[PDB]
């Protein structure tokens, strides 16, 4: 396959290899994020408004 | 007078689903089976993970049992006309014998053809039992070799 | 049958040393590749991080 100006391979290795074996595929990554949330903060008198 | 359209199971497109073979001895066989052997491939491991062994596994499936049937009754009032016991020597009775024979032939024509539609229906009947819904299948193949 | 089993067994274990390499390649290439999102800007401010 051609992309940009280069001429590069394109492969999937789930069927030829890794198929019907108890080893997982190593491109299924694991992103990591960390959430935070304030619990009981109380806003000042000026910004309490409908 | 109407006609009838014949249908043959080997001219349908569905026939390519199953392998059909005569077995004139099926009426004697007990619970019949077939055997399977599959060998799974194996990839080497590195460092921390332990070395894996090649695995074999045999497995056996079993036969089902079914049938098909029809009914083809004929009236006595013309049954007697067929055999020739009640047939008298006239001209107004042979005209009834011919009618009775034609009726019997037209009836066996329909009953014998019923077994082609019968198989064309039985195939769909069996196929509609094994097939799991796709909604519960596509998200099942994506986690294979992992539901340990 | 015993010799046949040994043959069909060694044929499998010898095959393992091809998928093994095909897996080791991906296993080592994954540890070397930094994510693109964290790289595309890094290639825009090259030679300026002084």
């Amino acid at each position: 396959v051609v992309v940009g100006d280069r001429l590069v391979f394109l492969e999937a290795l789930e069927k030829r290899v890794y198929q019907a074996t108890q080893v997982p595929y190593p491109l299924v990554g694991n992103l990591d994020v960390t959430f935070v949330m304030p619990l009981g903060v109380f806003k000042p008198a000026a910004d309490r408004y409908a | 007078c109407s006609t009838l359209s014949l249908v043959r199971f080997l001219e349908l497109g569905l026939s390519v689903a199953c392998v059909c073979t005569k077995f004139p001895e099926l009426s004697y066989v007990a619970e019949g089976t077939i055997q399977f052997e599959v060998q799974q491939p194996m990839i080497a491991r590195d460092g921390p993970h332990p070395a894996d062994q090649p695995v074999h596994n045999y497995m056996i499936k079993r036969l089902d049992r079914r049938s098909l049937n029809a009914a083809f009754s004929i009236a006595v009032e013309a049954l007697g006309l067929i055999s020739g016991e009640n047939l008298d020597g006239t001209h107004i009775s042979s005209a009834m014998r011919l009618r009775a024979i034609q009726q019997l032939a037209r009836n066996v024509q329909a009953v014998l053809d019923s077994f082609e539609r019968g198989t064309a229906d039985q195939m769909l009947r069996v196929l509609m039992e094994k097939a799991p819904p796709l909604s519960l299948l596509a998200p099942f193949t994506l986690y294979e070799g992992r539901l340990a």
